[PDB]
């Protein structure tokens, strides 16, 4: 619905080797209150340190990241801002043990499903060395069978494209401490928030309070 | 690389000290990367000859920074304007190591010029910082007619706009006179009672003789001066008590060498890795050009910080200020100064003993001394202000009214050319008395010389617009309280201050027993058959000016209307007029008062009625809240039910 | 008198090449159909270079600009935009010659005006090696009645801050032919005008329209 009036969007070369004096240069000329980058670890890592150079790392700037950066989840790097933010799937914190036991899961309930159906399971089709096979058609139904799935009270029902849709993405961001903490959820297109406000950090920590912004209580 | 810079003083032996510095300075980068060399030159008893020494002194080496110190010279003004000028045609930095003169900081003047010393005309954010922590609010500032006075004045009077709060008076005297009590006294006429001195020592001497003689330094006052007045004869004779200020390590003309020659090596070690080497000028005469990369050279070096300067930490403003470097506040215990507190520009942290005030007391003392006497103005309205003339006893006749108890009276003075004594009595003179009841405090009732409500207009040739009527005798200090039925409006808020609202109203119609609201096209459009007018230099008319929709109506209106009163309504009646717009209240109480008038229609238009007040006086909030329990109380409800119900 | 409603204000920062990116996004940005400008003649050939890519140069917008920038006003530089206002003082087209003979004029005038008084004739001070002046003598009379001396029928009022005080100034624009021409004066205070309606001469705006009673 809003308008989201475009300030602007630059392409620069993050990678090992190039100019940096140019990157500098362009990095010094940008004017806007919100940021949304898009790189790999080494880029950002590389990109954050050029921008703490060209003091874009203040209170007054903020930044967002996708997945795909950010690296480990484990363990934030120097030169990232406080107060980063990015959205992660659910089982951000789980164990890789857990992770295994809900792949063998989800495998058991798609051939529980099909023999359901059909009282069986596919026999396998593993000659690596011949490589036969034109399109089967019971692989393929076994297949069409294997997409939704649905236990514990976690839907994971993948688009035909290999990837699941319809997930309950958590958002997170880097606390004053150096550590990932939990933000705000998302559950069937609704989002919340666990701060009214967004809580703004200084070099100093002790957070500092937006002067032109003022709380109004009421009632019905 | 070789690196060079260059530095004036006069001392021959802190020279020494500088070398030092730079060698130190070079001991902490000395890979051959950047190495550096010094100069010096000594200062001459003349000007020109000094500027063909710094020409010299210029094209000797590729010199990158010039510093400049103060000689024991007296003439501390136009020093370091020889070098300065000559740099700054080349577009060379310079930087100056002690120097107070608010000229250099005009960069369109001096082109190129830096400074690491709060120059005067930063210390009024240090005043205003400890107006704000004491909460002084009301202050009177005296100044001379010098710039860096004006200009001062100017700064402070721009954080008080800023803050919206303006200065209570300002009085300036010309420079070098004496005699000028006439200025103490005029500024010794206000309710307020703070004063901000600064000027010259010799001025400050005289300004202190007066202002003894005057008696104007005893208890009740307060007032505090910079840093040149409290130095030199100036600080022989003065009040005990006089707050004042002074710099952390100023004058050392040491200590600020080693953070120049620092920031100096900083700016030119991060300047030397640029592209362009423009190779700083070496020539002086037929050189007609300018160094090729200065504004790069004078932009880097504004933007080096140092680590750990002697002084402290040392950052640039946007035109080379120091900082928020440190500030020493002071006073005048029995001819001694001592040290009370450190602030640094920001906040001030009370470190010392107590500070005593020039009446000896203990107690922190308050500005704004209330006055217990003050002068009312009013208007002639029927309902609200009655006015009749005295009998020959002196007293005008008593008049008792049905419930038992006398009405009230009180001798006004001031109508038309006349100043004849009259009396007057009614519903406002009934709040008057019981407010001045409850508050405590003496009047002498008077009325207006123009007979306008008051409107404000700009007279032609001119470009300032004054105030006329009452509320122009309000804001030029003639009356102090209006006691009228004064209604509220933007542009009435935006130069006075009014209270809660006591009243109520809007604004109907008169007619004689198809008049309706303002939507017919027979009043939109002018015709005979039809005439409508108010009360020239008043709120309607304000109301239908600011009003492009209206401007048919407004013409019409400012046709012919009429300067008067309760006369409209006869006008009305001499079938002369044929409606009238007017206040709800005044018109419906004539209308249910004395026979065939009827009111059109309903009010379109509400606002209410207060008492009007200088701006940010003391008495608002005492006057508020009395008019707001005397709402509750039930006792403008019995005053009401006495002066505007008993008719019908 | 007027309402003077204003859009907005801009402070740019333009100067060699390289920082020339944000100037670009901040005047994109900005639509009036009058502007004001205030750079110096180094920096017209870039605030109009960049102005002429932004779409701010067509007959639609017209420009004013102070006495300030166009230095060399007998060759006027390229990439400047068609018909833009500026003022300038009393005898622009006045020659050299002219120029130095109403200096010299106006000095010997204040002379006389003092020999009329028959008072003396100052003689200047000494050299420079001395450092001499150091009081201000009665010839300050000098200074002060070198001030309020006309000549030929111009006023000259000069006033305390060293710059005249209301000679007469004429407005000039830049028509078809690359040359600066005449508009009108402003003697006595009152506008004169050669043209009474704006030529606007030469996608587009600025359409005519036409009603009647
Ligand atoms: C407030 C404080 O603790 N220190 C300030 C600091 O700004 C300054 O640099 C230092 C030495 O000049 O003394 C003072
Ligand atoms: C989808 O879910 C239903 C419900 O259990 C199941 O019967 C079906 O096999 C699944 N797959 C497809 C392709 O419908
Ligand atoms: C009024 O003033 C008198 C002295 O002038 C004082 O005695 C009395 O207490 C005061 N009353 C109030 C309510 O201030
Ligand atoms: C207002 O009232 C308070 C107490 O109610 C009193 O201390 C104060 O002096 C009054 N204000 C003025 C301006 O007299
Ligand atoms: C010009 O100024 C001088 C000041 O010395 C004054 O005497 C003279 O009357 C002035 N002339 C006019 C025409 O005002």
């Amino acid at each position: 619905h809003v308008s989201w009036r475009l300030l602007d969007v630059v392409t620069l070369e993050l990678g090992p080797g190039g100019p940096r004096a140019r990157t500098q240069r362009l990095l010094r000329q940008l004017d806007a209150p919100v940021f949304v980058a898009y790189c790999s670890r080494e880029e950002a890592e590389v990109l954050f340190a050029e921008a703490a150079q060209a003091g874009l790392v203040g209170p007054g700037h903020v930044w967002l990241v996708p997945n795909l950066a950010l690296g480990s989840t484990d363990a934030p790097p120097a030169t990232f801002p406080v107060g980063l933010i990015s959205v992660v799937t659910e089982s951000w914190r789980l164990s890789l043990r857990q992770k295994v036991r809900d792949g063998v899961a989800i495998l058991a309930l798609g051939a529980h499903s099909y023999w359901r159906q059909h009282g069986t399971l596919p026999a396998p089709a593993g000659d690596c060395r011949v490589h036969p096979g034109p399109v089967s058609p019971a692989r393929e139904a076994f297949y069409r069978h294997l997409l939704n799935v649905t236990w514990e009270g976690r839907d994971f029902s993948f688009s035909p494209g290999g990837y699941l849709v319809q997930p309950t993405m958590v958002v997170i961001a880097l606390n004053r401490h150096r550590l990932w903490e939990m933000v705000g959820r998302w559950e069937h297109g609704v989002l919340y928030m666990k701060y009214p406000v967004w809580p703004r950090y200084s070099a100093s920590l002790q957070p500092v309070v937006d002067s032109r912004h003022l709380t109004v209580a009421t009632l019905e | 690389k070789i690196v060079n810079i260059g530095a004036v003083l006069s001392t021959r032996k802190h020279e020494q000290m500088f070398r030092e510095a730079v060698n130190q300075a070079n001991k902490r980068h000395g890979s051959w990367k950047i190495q550096l060399n010094a100069t010096s030159v000594t200062h001459k008893p003349n000007a020109i000859q000094m500027a063909l020494s710094v020409c010299e002194d210029l094209i000797s080496s590729q010199v990158y920074a010039i510093l400049v110190s103060h000689p024991p010279t007296p003439n501390d003004h136009f020093t370091p304007t020889p070098v300065s000028y000559t740099a700054g045609f080349y577009r060379i930095p310079v930087l100056g190591l002690t120097t107070r003169m608010s000229i250099y900081s005009d960069k369109s003047i001096h082109l190129s010029f830096l400074r690491t010393v709060p120059p005067y005309s930063h210390q009024s954010s240090v005043w205003f910082e400890m107006m704000r922590v004491y909460s002084w609010n009301h202050i009177i500032l005296l100044v001379s007619d010098d710039h860096e006075g004006r200009a001062a004045q100017k700064r402070l009077e721009t954080l008080l706009e800023e803050r919206e709060s303006k200065a209570e008076k300002v009085l300036q005297f010309d420079p070098g006179t004496k005699n000028v009590t006439a200025l103490l006294m005029e500024a010794k006429e206000l309710e307020a009672r703070v004063i901000i001195l600064s000027a010259s020592e010799d001025d400050a001497a005289t300004v202190y003789r007066a202002a003894a003689m005057l008696n104007m330094t005893g208890s009740g006052y307060v007032w505090l001066v910079g840093e040149r007045e409290i130095s030199g004869n100036a600080l022989r004779y003065a009040p005990d008590g006089i707050l004042g200020l002074q710099l952390i390590n100023g004058k050392n003309e040491s200590a600020h060498i080693s953070d120049a020659v620092g920031v100096v090596a900083q700016a030119v070690h991060e300047l030397l890795e640029k592209e362009n080497i423009t190779d700083p000028p070496r020539g002086c005469v037929g050189n007609t050009n300018i160094w090729k990369t200065g504004p790069l050279f004078k932009r880097v070096l504004m933007s080096s910080k140092y680590a750990d300067g002697v002084t402290g930490r040392v950052e640039f403003n946007e035109d080379g200020d120091r900082k928020f470097a440190n500030y020493s506040i002071m006073n005048l215990q029995n001819r001694k100064l001592v040290q009370v507190g450190i602030y640094n520009g920001t906040h001030v942290i009370p470190n010392d003993r107590k500070i005593i005030w020039p009446g000896g007391e203990t107690e922190k003392p308050r500005g704004y001394q209330m006055s217990t006497r003050l002068k009312i103005v009013t208007i002639h309205q029927e309902p609200f202000v009655y006015v009749k003339p005295t009998l020959s006893d002196g007293t005008c006749k008593e008049e008792f009214t049905v419930n038992g108890d006398p009405v009230k009276k009180v001798i006004c003075t001031g109508p038309n050319r006349h100043t004849v004594p009259q009396c007057c009595y009614g519903f406002c003179i009934d709040l008057l008395i019981k407010l001045a009841r409850t508050m405590n405090f003496t009047y002498e009732v008077h009325l207006v010389a123009d007979g306008k409500f008051g409107t404000q207009e700009r007279v032609n040739n001119s470009n300032k617009k004054e105030w006329n009527g009452m509320m122009g005798e309000l804001l030029s200090g003639q009356a102090d309280m209006i006691v009228a039925p004064l209604t509220i409006n933007n542009e009435r808020a935006q130069y006075i201050e009014f209270s809660k609202p006591f009243k109520y109203q809007g604004l109907t119609i008169l007619v004689k027993k198809r008049i309706t609201g303002i939507n017919d096209p027979r009043l939109r459009n002018p015709s005979d058959k039809f005439i409508y007018a108010t009360v020239k230099q008043s709120s309607v008319d304000i109301y239908f000016r600011r009003q492009v929709e209206l401007s048919t109506m407004y013409r019409h209106m400012e046709k012919h209307n009429y300067e008067s009163a309760a006369e409209a309504i006869q006008a009305v009646r001499d079938n002369k007029l044929h409606a009238f717009i007017w206040d709800s209240a005044v018109l419906e109480f004539e209308a249910s008062q004395k026979c065939d008038l009827v009111t059109t229609g309903e009010l379109f238009f509400r606002s209410g009625f207060g008492i009007g007040m200088r701006k940010d006086s003391p008495w608002k909030q005492n006057v508020s809240l009395s008019i707001l329990k005397s709402h509750e109380n039930g006792f403008m409800e019995d005053l009401d039910k006495t002066w505007v119900r008993y008719q019908e």
